[PDB]
RNA sequence: CAGUUUGAUAUUGGUGUAUGUCUAACCUGGGUCCGUGAUCCGGAUCAGGGACAGUGUCUGAUGGGUAGUUUAACUGGGGCGGUUGCCUCCUAAAGGGUAACGGAGGCGCCCAAAGGUUCCCUCAGCCUGCAGGUGUUGAGUGUAAGUGCACAAGGGAGCUUGACUGUGAGACCGACGGGUCGAGCAGGGACGAAAGUCGGGACUAGUGAUCCGGCGGUGGCUUGU
RNA sequence: CAGCGAGAAGCGACUGUUUACUAAAAACACAGGUCCGUGCGAAGCCGUAAGGCGAUGUAUACGGACUGACGCCUGCCCGGUGCUGGAACGUUAAGGGGACCGGUUAGCUGAGAACUUAAGCGCCAGUAAACGGCUAAGGUAGCGAAAUUCCUUGUCGGGUAAGUUCCGACCUGCACGAAUGGCGUAACGACUUCUCGACUGUCUCA
RNA sequence: GUGCCUUUUGAAGAAUGAGCCUGCGAGUUUGCGGUGCGUUGCGAGGUUAACCCGUGUGGGGAAGCCGUAGCGAAAGCGAGUCCGAAUAGGGCGAUAGUAGCGCGCUCAAGACCCGAAGCGGAGUGAUCUAGCCAUGGGCAGGUUGAGAGGACCGAACCCACCAGGGUUGAAAACCUGGGGGAUGACCUGUGGUUAGGGGUGAAAGGCCAAUCAAACUCCGUGAUAGCUGGUUCUCCCCGAAAUGCAUUUAGGUGCAGCGUCGUGUGUUUCUUGCCGGAGGUAGAGCACUGGAUAGCCAAACUCCGAAUGCCGGUAAGUAGCGCGGCAGUGAGACUGUGGGGGAUAAGCUCCAUGGUCGAGAGGGAAACAGCCCAGAGCAUCGACUAAGGCCCCUAAGCGUACGCUAAGUGGGAAAGGAGCCGACAAUGUAGCGGGGCUCAAGCGUACCGCCGAAGUCGUGUCAUUGCGUGAUGGGUAGGGGAGCGUCGUG
RNA sequence: CAUAGGCAGUGUGGAGGGAACGAGGGGAAGUGAAACAUCUCAGUACCCUCAGGAAGAGAAAACAACCGUGAUUCCGGGAGUA
């Protein structure tokens, strides 16, 4: 961290913009493409069961996201879901029930 | 001698532009019209 | 443990592909005579040079 | 009381004849209009000549004055 | 910083008109007596001073007496003298770049028009008696030089505020930070019938990174709500 | 065993002390002089304090500063800095005060102006044997090619056969000067300088 | 045929270090640290820390951490997201990891080893020396004459002015001969006492235990060195820099330039021909500006204006680029060419562009890093050549033929004068390397031949690399690889 | 009066030592910042009082967040994160 007296790189560029949120929570996210390979025959999809299939860390909030396509009906019981994912699940005959 | 003025119109009450203007030449509070982005119109911005 | 350079952790951010990004310098004051386009050219984040990124990557953990 | 100079500006022609360019590239950096803008060539704020359309650079004399031209 | 020093406040009370007075806190390195064989100390007791002084906390002044350190670099050794950033020219060897305490100069601004647009005009110099003939750049271009500008970028009028807001295809120059040009699009405007031009000035100097802090706006968020 | 003597100049009055181990001196000290402080739990000094020295002293005493026996003298300047005294008035900290403006849903609470006050400073006088200078005043007395004079081996006189040294004067004082004392001074000096007599292996010259 | 190391542009150097042998002496260790590579296990998962059980190296332990989705200041949205009024344009993202082990680099610790002057804390020192305090002692002898004296002469005693000696001494301050005080501010014994930013000082920064512009000892402590020195076994392949910007900066360092290794790409590199371009140098000229007696001059004059060089395209012929690990270098030297400063100087200094040295052996120039020839894998008692030479030193021509020189010119030089003169410094010929050379062994021009290196060819042999064959193997700083030896363990 | 003081009688009371560890107080500089004063070194070296076999801490005027845990101490994380 020393450029021979010249003003260091880390001391002439401005600090990064903004603050940080001490209580922001990040969800463990599951895309539909990789959620349609764990359940190739449909069925109910609980959070504690998603943990056992190695798709999300333990003890966090899940949020299904909408990348990919789903061809079978899934009854997902998660903490949140994106708009595109919710449409795709419903189109395939599934139902989305949020806890939060 | 030439100070920095801050223009403002009578509606948005948001300081949009700043400019130079010779005091002694234009002692009268300077004025012109600009594009206020809040108002989205070509209103008149009287010097503050 | 390493201690990350407290100064550099406040000035650089790492993207999802590992790129290291900075903010442009010169947009804090004396902004009167800087035309609108110059201020825009100083907005946003700019990528680092390779030699500079190497040192920051190696001084920020 | 001598010994003062202004650091170099790197003026001059940046694209020569027969050189293929993309729209907007700098062709010439100059002070004043030593070369005037021709077909498909624009003038910048500081006399810079830049191509308006992709093509090959070509110099010539249009209307009795040296110009740059872009040939699609 | 020690020291010296000012004021407030605590130790610190009564009473009268900032200033008197009283005695009881407090002070006597004043006298005498006892512990006691004792110039220390303490306790008596008379003699005074006296809510002052001394001391604690807070506070202004002074403070080489002491203490910690700074006191730039370049440089035909060092000191003295001079210079340190930006712009123009020559050295610079017909791209670009290129050094010396090499050769010449400027800048730290200015203009509410000396900006934008539409329209119109051509100068300096010379000759003749405001007028006429000649005169193509030798005048002018806010400001140094250079590259340009007579198709005017020079001169004169009308109208205006683009000396905009949201952007930046693509490129030039720098080790880097950074510096510079920029098509096209949207908003909302100026000028013009229109094509079109307008994101300050013919161009290139007229400026200063981050940290910290001030002012206006907006409403994104921080410790149970 | 057991003094060489004489004339002259410079500095210091003298006897003394000094850089143990390259400088003994013109340096320090001194007796004498002036100024400043101290009223006695003195001032000053060692110590955080007690307690001590000053002193078992008391303005003819003690401490600090400079000059340095003795003789003739010690000129002008108080504008600057410092010191002494006066503080009308201006400014000024803490403290006292709490105008008024906010947050919350009268209370609590945040920031907080006007006003009140000391020293100090600005201000007014004095002070130079105070630091200092000669417009505040522009160097008097005395001395002067000097422990000071670059030019310089100044010029003149004396001394020598020959004198960049020495002695007496001149004054063009680069850049003397009155207690960081001026000019002299009998005696003194393992001090510096010049000259003469006696004497010699210092030398001719070994 | 001019040592070794270090440091240098350059050292046998008369620059530093080493008298010699033997032994000892400098890149280490920690970490569920950071990072890259290799390898191993598992693999959308990987893996434990503390701790628990066990004789051991074994088993358990999911708290955690890394991967799994990103964008934004954040609310938030999410293969998107943020700026934005925008279904405008953009920034950032979308289209196999982890845990050990080994190695390189790195972070914090003394961190490769050695080396200050000095700073701070606590103590020890006035037996030396500087003061003061208490109590004793010493001053032969003779003079002077208010029997006084900081009086006189002079031994003891105290001191140290001069000279000589000594100077690895008899002595870390003395000896010999002179010299000063020698009744006082004197000398001295014994006992006390003042202690380090402190003492004491008739004042020299003197003295305070041979040390004083701040004593000595232990501790912080393995202080700090942008500095100096040292850093130990081998070979194979490649192989620099002394430049630009910035710098409290100039002998340091950051980034860029130049090296190496891994990985991806594959002719993209480079050379030559041709083709398309801009220019304002050399030269030249006066049309502008200036100088100036029809003729002239000019870095900052140009009516003109090459050769080269530069940018791009293309053809033929034979290294380049992206991403990462690790560097060193950033003091350059001379010589050719174009210039500036200097004086129409310098082995001068500052630039641009080549060469060599640096880091380059070998041959030549007598010796002579930078000049001419030439790039050393190793062996060779073969051959041909390069620069340079062929009378003897010394390999090869007293070469052949024509002509010139009379000065030893050759074997140093000017204006100028009629190959010559001009010509002229100091140890010893000394300005051909020496002998000698005009009966050239000198210069010129042809012809013939030969000598001459680690060059090339011939022969044998090893190694790197690409596909039996082609190329390749000097090398300092430095990068990579393969190994020798010592001790110990299974 | 009275106390101060003095006298008499007793106490397996104290005094000093000790390698490291501990609690509470006082508290440097070299060094780093490529200078230096805020800052670091570091509450380290050293010093002072008091101990015990260990010391200290320790039974909520504590956390948390509207759900809840329930004296203190120590170890690995959280994390070189806020």
């Amino acid at each position: 961290r020393f450029e021979g007296g010249q003003m260091p790189l880390h001391m002439r560029l401005p600090k990064l913009k903004g603050f940080k949120n001490p209580f922001k929570t990040e969800y463990q996210v599951v895309n539909l493409d990789k959620l349609a390979s764990l359940y190739p025959e449909g069925g109910e999809v609980t959070v504690a069961d998603l943990v056992a299939k190695g798709a999300v860390r333990k003890n966090q909030l899940v949020k299904v996201l909408g990348q990919g396509e789903v061809s079978v009906a899934l009854q997902v019981t998660v903490d949140a879901v994106s708009g595109s994912a919710k449409e795709k699940i419903t189109a395939a005959g599934g139902s989305v029930t949020e806890l939060v | 001698v030439r100070p920095k003025i801050t223009l403002a119109c009578v509606e948005c009450k948001e300081r949009n532009y700043i400019t130079k203007k010779n005091r002694r030449n234009n002692p009268d509070r300077l004025e012109m019209k600009k594009h206020c982005p809040r108002c989205n119109a070509h209103t008149a911005h009287r010097e503050t | 443990k390493n201690k990350t350079h407290s100064g550099a952790k406040k000035r650089f951010k790492i993207t999802g592909s590992g790129k290291v990004l900075r903010e442009r310098a010169g947009k804090r004051h004396l902004l009167e005579h800087k035309s609108s386009k110059l201020t825009r050219r100083l907005t946003g984040n700019a990528e680092m040079a390779p030699g500079d990124s190497a040192k920051i990557k190696k001084m920020l953990g | 009381r001598n010994g003062r100079d202004s650091n170099a500006q790197r003026l001059g022609v940046k694209r020569f004849g027969g050189q293929v360019v993309n729209a907007g590239e700098i062709l010439v950096r100059q002070r004043g209009t030593h070369f005037h803008p021709g077909a498909g060539v624009g003038r910048g704020g500081d006399d810079t000549l830049f191509a308006l359309q992709a093509g090959s650079v070509q110099f010539g004399t249009f209307r009795g004055r040296k110009v740059v031209n872009i040939v699609p």
